[PDB]
């Protein structure tokens, strides 16, 4: 149990437990839910609160004009990750005088997530990385990991007891293709009031809702554009 | 460009026209030449606008933090030497400022003439610029210590009108600031055009 | 040897109204005895309350362009709130100083709104002095444009003249009338007129061609 | 084991900053209220000796013309964010001609909460409370040393914090007024403190949008205490 | 053991464990197999879904660093992806120097002795990486190499990377491999991918075939695998 | 570069009906001397844009390095996602104005023509990063030369054909041989359309010398 | 957990080597400082002459400018290196801003390095604590104390070193406001302070005082036994 200290220390099976301690810290975060239609991207978190009076801790952080993330676990490296994601799109809008494509942007996510994972003197970031945006091939539902090993999926959803919401989007995967804005989201938080609880139901301030559209830029909801989205629900079959 | 300042019995008395040309091309009537660096402290536009107009941004800076960090306000005699040894560290590469330093102290009245070229002098009466000469003239002619209040700013208000009117770079409104103990508050700014049609008969 | 400045000319002009503040510009871009393009308007706009004007050497107004806007950026996505006209030109005045020994060779005049929902245009100079000041024309042509103003603006020199405040289409027809008369007499000016209005109501334009030649 | 910061827990979590908020614990106690008719403020002192100086501890400082204070727990952190956010502060209005917004200011003090980091120090010991009046009236925020800011209608900090937020939860509502809210909390302070409250006690910090300078009362104090 | 927490230690018999243990760390890493013709070098990694939550067509192990050579991943994916990038600049250099495209031999060296320098100090770890690189060039053939976690490099016809290491190259070996051009070879590929582990273990599994040779003029890239179909038609005759 | 040794001469580029016209000439003088009367200075980048440059052939020869370097990394992402020519254009038009910054200028005049997704594009880079766009472009002296054929046909027709196009940049080719100093009789041209890129062989002009019998 | 090292914090929310750090100041000499309303008064213990030496080296109370004065407890090199860092730094004030130095600034100062002394890699911190005794403002007489952690902490009276608990303790019973000074009495207060001293061996006693407008006085034995024995008198009166 000594082999499991540092970073640079290869297990005597491989499996740099470093990395495992990262992934539970990532699953100790909030509930979060990302999914795509052809042409919409949504994805939805929720709010968490240190008292009643206290106001609630946002996770989903504007980052540009098409391009929006979500979060899970550490705010410092969650900030950190923040600033680096702003610098680099303002660097290429600079540049290139582009909007940049979403792939290369989260290549570039990952080379910076690989060296802390390989040397001495910094941990890896727990974090929880779910990232909405346009290049000319449509919207696309990134996520990384502490490990770096950044996927692309249609409908992905990760944080605490997330696994409900991955049975619901297994089973709706095929419907949310097809789909206008409106049944799409509230298909996200038919994920997210399965992510709770039975006992207490989605209220309006602990919610939060990200839509980046192909021709609608990306915009955050808190409360009062989501009272039109909190209507057109029933109950939970009780 | 003409500025001058006195200081005398109720304070320091501050006055400047308000023209900034471009050469021989006046970009302005309006320039505010009496850069305001606090509650408490006056600056001036003497040559150049922006080595003076940024340096004394970066001394309101100083004050502040100064004033923050004491709980106190800062000296006149400080704040001109912060502003000197920040000036002095580009001698030769070719920044103009002639500002000068107003304000009241815990020893009272204060007065300071901060160069580009390091000159920082305390003194009872100064003038800065091109006509400033003239600005020297009648204000020797009319300085003494004992005056009243309305009298030194008729003086001062004479001043500005000979140094606008033999000077081609001077002229627009004339500014003029009164520095008391507890805090300074600008006079009037007067049109040239107003005073010559009061004064001249 | 290698020259790093070229005049490529230009003219803005800007108007502070009492909730309006129309910045216009052509469209010529010239160099030396050469005409480059007919197309290349001076305006931009930042916000849906701040249009800025850049004429001078034209790489400089680029790259200037592009850094305003990067900043523009950054401090609403720090900040959760668009930029003031005066912060803008506090900003602005900060870069060109940051630039005292290099200068960019560009005059620059920001209009916009107030937060009382009234015009303020804010001149500039090539070193980062600023003044919040009621019309100013930059370029070549300030001189063809500066004293008209002062008569009908500035209503100076007159007898017996009353102050009417300057009204919209007034001061529409007055920029029409400003930019025919000095496309007469100057080289540097023609072939467009690019005319930008902030309003409460967003920001509307409007193309007014002139001569030919 | 847990040792440093550059280790995880199985189950999570460091472990250091942990014991940042362990540390938290041992500082005296502090209490601000948010109301939309300005935020009051409220410290204990703790004083040890009748020569101990009562105005020279500092618990409420000044950041700004409209932006106070409140510290907490270890003095040395709490003297090194002021006398950064105070120069953070004055870049901005240097930039800007404006008044950093309290939001804003804790983003740039909670930028380097947590950039602890020995090689390429060791975490900050001391949670703050920002009051202020930007734009949107008056603010209150509450950060901590893990950087996870957020804001607070009525926070309580330090020592004696469980029973000070329940018995601040019986009282506080959203539409409160400033002279019963400043009563309020100094009801809960001399719940909480030990000694006889008087004048040497305590200090407040009340900051309204129209008496934005000077955020304080001095010996009007005895009069507020006197009325109980 | 003991004796194996640095890279920098020896032991008293003699070898590194830190480079043994990252070496069977790729042991646990997917099937990635290798195999050249006689004009072409084809690629093939038994590639699987994790359940249903994937696009077809995420983070592809099938790599590509230059115009005419990628990689075949297999291992821990970010490291490669490092990799990766260190290739790219490697012959980005020697373009940028040299005018040309990068002889195979000398990339395969230069990325080694970066491999290397990795196993050397004691502040970092040794890659979890084992991948493929191939090539084709007009003036040289095909050339395919292999670099091992240590950065021990050298060249094969075929080779397999991943659980099946032996259990692949066991029926490789038995392959034609001269008198074959690449488009028999890619139903080849097919049909060894497919016999390796079909439901045992796992679920499912999803096939990509990378290809180079004289038939892309140099180019080299990614199978139309759809176009001719290969392995379905061709798996589901290889069960009988 | 503070003195170019090796400097081209004129670029021309027009824009048409779905396409971009180039047409540079192929002589490498240094000084007054032809030393080099075959060499190319059109690049052919990857399937939409393209590059002709004057001035100092060195430089081109530097960005054209650069360039493709770039152009092969994106490719080589395998996203799908190429530059567009705007791109190009910034790109390069940032390159340059950080060059001359550092008071070492890249003695170039480049122009950039690409088409790429219905529209076409002709882009302008100078030495001092001044940078435009244009319906036609004309560098060195033909700015002064075959600069106004251009904006007289274009004033004329402000749409044009590929034919027409074609021989209007044959006109003015050979207008600049007429009065050129630094011009020869053989230049190549090259044309984009949404087919591709295709640069055309060393044509050459037909000229005329009737006036010389008169004296 | 463990008290090392200085960077990590303890699983009940301490910092060990700062609070190990107080012990050794604990550990030293002896000095008390008092202000009185014009003269400002201090002095150190324990002079402890071994009859073979001279002891004009071995001061502990000294000077940076011509307004403030020195005194510490704990061990000596780290009171060197921070007394000669302080010299340079109000010199350096002095080229600056053209004010004698306040009392603020300079322990701000001296605070502040000690601090991020403290918080920085595997560096001991200093085992001192300053007494830093000024009057600047229209006069008006402070005295600040440092700690190792370096949080300064303004006093009226103050007592460190061996037995600083009772040095203090007979400091409440006996500072009254009244009256004023009145330099005698704030003199027979240092003399009631010192004959209060753990030991008050008679000789040992080396106490220095500042009035506010003139530069550090030394004094001389033979006053300071005409003042222990008007206090032996004022003793027997109370018989």
């Amino acid at each position: 149990n000594q082999y499991d200290n540092d970073v640079t220390v290869w297990s005597p099976q491989g499996r740099i437990h470093q990395i495992e301690y990262a992934m539970e810290a990532v699953k100790q975060g909030s509930a979060t839910v990302g999914l795509k239609s052809k042409t919409h991207a949504v994805l939805v978190a929720l709010k968490r609160a240190q008292s009643e009076l206290a106001a609630h801790q946002k996770k989903i952080l504007h980052v540009d004009n098409h391009i929006g993330i979500s979060i899970a676990g550490l705010t410092a490296d969650a900030r950190l990750l923040c600033n680096f994601m702003r610098q680099e799109c303002l660097d290429s809008r600079f540049v290139f005088d582009r909007p940049l494509p979403v792939s290369r942007l989260v290549s570039l996510i990952g080379s910076k997530t690989q060296i802390p994972t390989q040397r001495y003197g910094r941990r890896p970031y727990g974090v929880g990385l779910l990232i909405a945006g346009y290049d000319d091939m449509g919207p696309h539902i990134f996520q990384t990991c502490p490990s770096a090993n950044y996927f692309d999926c249609r409908a992905m959803s990760i944080g605490a007891r997330s696994q409900s919401a991955r049975t619901y989007l297994e089973r709706h995967m095929s419907e949310f293709m097809e789909c206008n804005l409106n049944e799409l989201v509230k298909h996200g938080l038919r994920a997210l009031r399965e992510t709770l609880p039975a006992e207490q139901d989605l209220t309006t301030k602990n919610v939060s809702i990200g839509i980046v559209g192909k021709d609608l830029e990306f915009t955050i909801y808190d409360d009062d554009d989501v009272s039109p989205f909190l209507e057109g629900l029933e109950e939970r079959p009780q | 460009t003409t500025t001058l300042a006195f200081k005398f019995r109720h304070g320091v008395i501050v006055a400047a026209d308000s023209r900034a040309t471009a050469g021989a091309y006046i970009a302005s009537q309006t320039v505010k030449k009496v850069i305001e660096i606090n509650p408490y402290l006056l600056g001036t536009m003497a040559g150049g606008a922006a080595d003076c107009s940024f340096w004394e941004r970066l001394l309101a800076r100083q004050c502040r933090i100064y004033e923050l960090r004491n709980k106190e306000r800062i000296s006149v005699a400080a704040a001109s030497k912060l502003l000197a040894n920040m000036v002095y560290q580009y001698k030769g590469m070719g920044l103009s400022m002639g500002t000068m330093i107003c304000g009241w102290d815990k020893r009272g009245p204060g007065l300071y003439y901060v160069d580009s070229e390091g000159n920082r002098i305390s003194g009872a009466t100064f003038s800065v610029g091109s006509g400033s000469v003239y600005a020297y003239g009648v204000m020797d002619r009319g300085y003494s210590y004992d005056l009243e209040v309305e009298q030194a700013y008729d003086l001062a208000r004479r001043a500005i009108y000979q140094a606008t009117y033999r000077d081609a770079y001077s002229g627009g409104a004339v500014n003029l600031y009164h520095v008391r103990e507890d805090g300074w508050i600008r006079v009037s700014s007067d049109n040239v055009a107003d005073l010559h049609e009061k004064y001249s008969g | 040897r290698f020259s790093p400045y070229v005049f490529n000319g230009g003219t803005i002009l800007a108007i502070a109204g009492e909730d309006f503040a129309i910045v216009a510009s052509d469209t010529r871009l010239s160099e030396g005895f050469s005409i480059h393009t007919r197309d290349s308007p001076k305006c931009y706009k930042l916000t849906d309350k701040t249009v800025i004007g850049c004429s001078g050497f034209h790489g400089d107004c680029l790259t200037l362009t592009k850094i305003i806007e990067a900043r523009l950026k950054m401090y609403k996505h720090s900040n959760n709130k668009a930029m003031t006209t005066g912060a803008i030109a506090a900003m602005l005045s900060t870069i060109l100083y940051s630039r005292r020994f290099f200068p960019y060779y560009v005059y620059n005049i920001i209009g916009g709104l107030d937060e009382e929902g009234k015009g303020a245009v804010y001149s500039f100079d090539p070193v980062g002095s600023y003044q919040r000041d009621s019309f100013k024309a930059g370029g070549s042509a300030s001189a063809m444009l500066q004293p008209l103003l002062d008569n009908q603006v500035g209503f100076k020199n007159m007898q017996n003249v009353e102050h009417v405040p300057l009204s919209l289409d007034r001061a529409m027809r007055l920029v029409k009338d400003v930019f025919i008369s000095a496309a007469e007499r100057d080289v540097y000016t023609g072939d467009a007129l690019r005319i930008c209005i902030v309003t409460k109501e967003g920001i509307r334009e409007e193309t007014v061609s002139l001569r030919k030649d | 084991y847990d040792r440093g910061v550059n280790t995880f827990s199985p189950e999570g979590r460091l472990f250091q900053v942990e014991y940042a908020i362990e540390a938290i614990k041992l500082g005296s106690t502090a209490i601000g209220i948010q109301t939309s008719e300005g935020v009051c403020l409220a410290v204990e002192k703790r004083i040890t000796s009748p020569l101990m100086e009562p105005s020279s501890i500092e618990k409420i400082v000044e950041i700004d013309a409209h932006i106070g204070c409140a510290m907490s727990g270890l003095i040395a952190d709490a003297k090194t964010l002021i006398d950064k956010a105070r120069v953070e502060t004055q870049n901005h209005w240097f930039t800007y001609n404006e008044t950093m917004t309290v939001e804003s200011v804790t983003q740039a003090v909670s930028n380097l909460a947590l950039q602890f980091g020995e090689e390429d120090s060791r975490p900050f010991g001391v949670a703050l409370l920002f009051g202020g009046v930007d734009e949107k009236g008056p603010q209150l925020f509450h950060m901590d040393p893990s950087g996870t800011f957020v804001q607070c209608d009525a926070r309580a900090i330090g020592s004696a914090s469980e029973g000070a937020q329940s018995s601040l939860q019986e009282v506080y509502h959203k539409s409160m007024t400033l002279k019963e809210a400043i009563k309020s909390s100094l009801i809960i302070l001399k719940q909480v403190m030990e000694e006889k409250l008087n004048a040497t006690n305590i200090e407040l910090a009340t900051v309204q949008p129209g008496q934005n300078f000077h955020m304080f009362t001095k010996e009007e104090l005895e009069e507020v205490i006197k009325d109980i | 053991t003991g004796y194996d927490l640095s890279a920098s230690t020896f032991s008293p018999d003699g070898r590194v464990f830190q480079v043994e243990y990252a070496m069977k760390a790729v042991e646990n890493s997917s099937t990635a197999i290798g195999i050249r013709c006689k004009d072409g070098v084809v690629f093939g990694v038994e590639k699987l879904v994790l359940s249903k939550l994937y696009e077809e067509g995420s983070n592809k192990r099938l790599f590509n660093v230059d115009r005419h050579v990628g990689m075949a991943v297999a291992g821990l994916l970010a490291d490669a992806r490092s990799l990766a990038d260190i290739a790219r600049e490697e012959a980005s250099n020697f373009r940028s120097n040299f005018g040309y495209n990068i002889p195979l031999k000398h990339l395969a060296d230069r990325v080694a002795m970066y491999v290397h320098a990795y196993t050397l100090y004691s502040a970092v770890r040794p890659f979890g990486c084992s991948f493929m690189l191939g090539s084709y060039s007009v003036n040289d053939g095909a050339q395919l190499y292999m670099i091992d976690p240590s950065g021990v490099s050298y060249g094969y016809w075929g080779c397999a990377i991943g659980k099946a290491r032996q259990a692949a190259k066991t029926e490789i070996e038995k392959l034609q491999m001269k008198e074959m051009t690449c488009r028999d070879i890619v139903k080849e590929v097919a049909k060894i991918i497919y016999i390796v582990h079909d439901e045992v273990k796992d679920k499912a599994f999803e096939l990509e075939l990378s290809w180079v040779g004289e038939l892309t003029n140099g180019r080299h890239e990614i199978v139309p695998k759809d176009i001719r179909e290969e392995a379905e038609k061709y798996a589901k005759e290889s069960l009988k | 570069t503070q003195n170019p040794m090796v400097t081209g001469t004129s670029v021309l580029g027009v824009k048409f009906e779905g396409g971009v016209v180039i047409a540079a000439d192929m002589l490498g003088s240094y000084g007054s001397l032809a030393r080099f009367r075959n060499i190319s200075r059109i690049m052919r980048v990857n399937n939409s844009t393209m590059l002709g440059a004057s001035g100092d052939y060195a430089d081109f020869q530097y960005l054209k390095q650069v360039l493709g370097q770039m152009v092969i990394d994106e490719e080589l992402l395998g996203d799908g996602h190429s530059y567009s020519p705007r791109a190009i254009h910034s790109w390069l038009t940032r390159a340059m104005y950080s060059r001359r910054s550092k008071m070492n200028p890249l003695w170039n005049t480049m122009v950039i023509g690409g088409y790429a997704d219905g529209e076409s594009f002709l882009g302008y880079v100078d030495m001092l990063g001044v940078a435009y766009e244009a319906p036609s472009l004309a560098t060195g002296y033909g700015a002064y030369l075959a600069q106004p054929l251009l904006r007289e046909v274009l004033e004329k027709q402000p749409v044009l054909s590929q034919t027409e196009a074609r021989d209007l940049v044959e006109r003015c080719m050979r207008v600049l041989y007429y009065r050129d100093a630094r011009s020869y009789n053989r230049f190549q041209i090259a044309t984009v359309t949404e087919k591709g890129v295709e640069i055309e062989g060393p044509l050459s002009t037909e000229t005329n010398w009737d006036i010389a019998h008169m004296i | 957990s463990y008290d090392r090292a200085i960077t990590v914090f303890s699983p009940d929310g301490h910092l060990f080597q700062v609070e190990y750090a107080q012990e050794a100041v604990k550990k030293g000499s002896t000095a008390v400082g008092v202000r009185g309303r014009d003269i400002v008064v201090l002095g150190v213990e324990k002079k402890s002459v071994a009859k073979l030496q001279d002891e004009r080296t071995v001061r502990k109370i000294c000077a940076l400018d011509d307004n403030v004065c020195m005194a510490f407890a704990g061990l000596t090199a780290d009171a060197r290196i921070v007394i000669n860092r302080a010299r340079v730094e109000c010199q350096s004030h002095r080229l600056t801003v053209e004010d004698p130095v306040t009392v603020e600034y300079i322990t701000r100062y001296i605070a502040s390095l000690k601090q991020r002394y403290t918080q920085s890699n595997g560096r001991r911190p200093f085992g001192i604590s300053a007494l830093i005794v000024g009057f600047d403002f229209d006069g008006t007489p402070r005295l600040y104390q440092t700690d190792p952690s370096g949080t300064y902490h303004a006093w009226k009276a103050n007592a460190i070193g061996r037995g600083a608990k009772s040095v203090r303790e007979f400091l409440e019973k006996n500072y009254t406001d009244e009256a004023i000074e009145t330099d005698d009495l704030t003199i027979k207060l240092v003399i009631k302070a010192l004959l209060e001293v753990v030991q008050s061996g008679g000789k040992n006693i080396e106490l220095a005082v500042m009035r506010r407008d003139q530069s550090l006085k030394i004094l001389n034995p033979e006053e300071i036994e005409k003042y222990v024995a008007e206090i032996e008198k004022e003793k027997e009166e109370n018989e």
